């Protein structure tokens, strides 16, 4: 599921600004 | 009306925004208590006011790594830009200074905690939960860009969550007071419009997409375009696509096609009827402006309230001493500060 691939991935802690 | 209400706004933020506040306080009339947050030039502490009692969420950036990282324009726009703003969805900034070392920003504490926080928790809000949510960076926008400001850094980890579950706008940063197009690559890699992505010059309606991304984010719990590396992020935002969960309504599908649109002759928030596309839109149709604005409507969600300087909202960080040099760094930089 998309979810599943979300929480799976490196960015579901607090994103930082470029 | 609202153009009233705007005219007398402009003219209350132009007299501060013409003589800004300056030296507002000392180091030593607060006391320090936790890390809130951290970024690149420093961090964002819970501090106690000594005379008042008052506790205050304190932003320190360290001069010299604003200057090694290219940022003393943006940090005196972030000051400038929020002693002269006053709306219920904008964090108060109380009072300013600044030492040998570092630039000081006093502001309200919000002690609810970060919407991010609650969103990855929760999983997703509702939609009237994130219609509720959306609606005051819907008057937020249109508070700020009709004095020419673009916000450039909207994301759940910048709006936080007040005692009566309101938003609170939080970080001006990337704020800049511009009356025609600007170039500058910033932000956040999920929330870029693909105008940013293309070194195009932009405008206000970056902040119209940013939009666009949080109400998605909010609904779905998950941002439209996600990967592991910013470089893929980009990809997907320049290509069309947008696949929305089979949970989504009509009309949240069809507002949402209509903010995280590419073509800027089709973009709400920025054609002729204006900001009243999106107020007026279907979706929003339970949404009494009038009334989120008085702040009279329930919030879908009231956080836990333990004590004046609780942090229970907040995680935890790993604390570092202030240290103020002897020696004055970077004073003619940030001079007006
Ligand atoms: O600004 C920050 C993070 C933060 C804090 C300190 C230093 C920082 O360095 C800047 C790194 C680059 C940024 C430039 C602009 N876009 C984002 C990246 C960032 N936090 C803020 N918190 C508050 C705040 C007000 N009231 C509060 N109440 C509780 C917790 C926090 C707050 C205001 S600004």
């Amino acid at each position: 599921t998309t979810y599943a691939d979300f929480i799976a991935s490196g960015r579901t802690g607090r994103r930082n600004a470029i | 009306s609202v153009k009233e209400f705007l005219a007398k706004a402009k003219e209350d933020f132009l007299k501060k925004w013409e003589s800004p506040a300056q030296n507002t306080a000392h180091l030593d009339q607060f006391e320090r208590i936790k890390t809130l947050g951290t970024g690149s030039f420093g961090r964002v502490m819970l501090v106690k006011h000594k005379e008042t009692g008052n506790h205050y969420a304190m932003k320190i950036l360290d001069k010299q790594k604003v200057v090694k990282l290219k940022q003393i324009e943006h940090t005196l726009n972030e000051k400038r830009i929020l002693q002269a703003v006053n709306f219920p969805f904008l964090v108060k900034l109380e009072f300013s200074f600044k030492d040998n070392s570092n630039l000081y920003m006093v502001m309200e504490y919000v002690p609810g905690g970060e919407m991010f926080s609650h969103l990855r928790r929760i999983g997703r809000f509702s939609e009237p939960h994130a219609r509720f949510y959306a609606a005051q960076i819907v008057l937020t926008f249109e508070y700020l860009h009709s004095l020419d400001l673009i916000y450039r850094d909207l994301k759940p980890e910048n709006l936080l969550i007040d005692q009566q579950g309101y938003i609170q706008v939080t970080d001006f940063g990337f704020a800049k007071r511009v009356k025609g197009r600007t170039w500058t690559l910033c932000g956040t890699p999920e929330y870029l419009a693909p105008e940013i992505i293309l070194s195009k010059g932009y405008n206000k309606a970056v902040d119209w997409w940013a939009l666009g991304v949080l109400i998605y984010e909010m609904a779905a719990g998950y941002p439209p375009f996600f990967a592991d590396q910013p470089i893929q992020i980009y990809e997907k935002i320049v290509s069309g696509k947008v696949r929305f969960p089979s949970h989504f309504s009509s009309d949240l599908k069809d507002l949402l096609r209509n903010l995280l649109q590419v073509d800027l002759t089709k973009r709400f928030g920025n054609l002729k009827n204006g900001v009243n596309d999106i107020k007026n839109h279907k979706w929003f149709a339970t949404t009494d402006w009038i009334a989120i604005y008085q702040r009279k409507v329930e919030a879908p969600f009231i956080p836990k309230f333990k004590g004046p300087g609780d942090t229970s909202n907040f995680d935890d960080y790993e604390e570092e001493e202030i240290r103020v040099s002897i020696n004055e760094k970077c004073g003619k930089e940030f001079s007006e500060f």
